[PDB]
């Protein structure tokens, strides 16, 4: 791994984001708002989907 | 002399010459320099500025 | 830090980073009033002597 | 700086701007996509991490 971390970083692209990482992106009053489409998996307090 | 191409015009200088010497100053000449734009707009409205 | 937003900032639409399409500071596309040295990224701008 | 190996492996102690000084890909990569440049995690840990 710690040879090879280059080799990751040699592939000129780009990654997607974590539905947790989009997740955090909305302020705490548009969270609940429709154009949160992360809210689909939101659904128990303790597990996350 | 071309004001109204560039990219700073009269009201920036009319700031700067009465602002006070203070760090917000600073602050303020840089959040002055947000761009007005579809995508800018979104960017500050989810952010509730 | 001020003048991106980063809880916003994270992405592409051309290949410009979010970033600068809020604020002046970021893109490239401004230039600060002195210059000793010439920037990276000059795809659109063209410089005049 | 030539006997150093740089591992960005966590969500902390992954410092975009240390490991691109470390090593020429990881310089190349963040050249391509400024908006990796950030603090907030969000800059990719590669595929093992």
């Amino acid at each position: 791994a710690a040879r090879r971390i280059p080799h990751f970083y040699r592939v000129r692209r780009e990654v997607p984001r974590t539905v947790n990482e989009m997740k955090q992106d909305f302020v705490v009053t548009d969270f609940y708002k429709v154009g949160n489409i992360t809210l689909y998996t939101e659904l128990h307090p303790f597990f996350d989907f | 002399a071309h004001e109204y191409h560039n990219w700073l015009r009269s009201p920036f200088s009319r700031y700067s010459a009465t602002c006070p010497n203070v760090l917000h100053s600073v602050m303020t000449l840089a959040a002055m320099l947000y761009k007005i734009s579809p995508v800018s707009l979104v960017l500050q409205t989810k952010a509730h500025i | 830090r001020i003048s991106a937003l980063p809880g916003l900032n994270n992405g592409q639409l051309a290949e410009e980073p979010l970033s600068a399409y809020v604020n002046a500071l970021h893109d490239h596309r401004l230039w600060p009033p002195f210059v000793t040295h010439l920037p990276r990224n000059m795809e659109g701008v063209q410089v005049v002597a | 700086i030539e006997y150093s190996l740089p591992v960005p492996f966590h969500r902390f102690y992954s410092n975009p701007t240390i490991c691109a000084a470390l090593s020429d890909d990881i310089k190349r990569y963040v050249t391509e996509f400024p908006h990796y440049h950030r603090h907030d995690g969000g800059f990719p840990l590669p595929t093992a991490f």
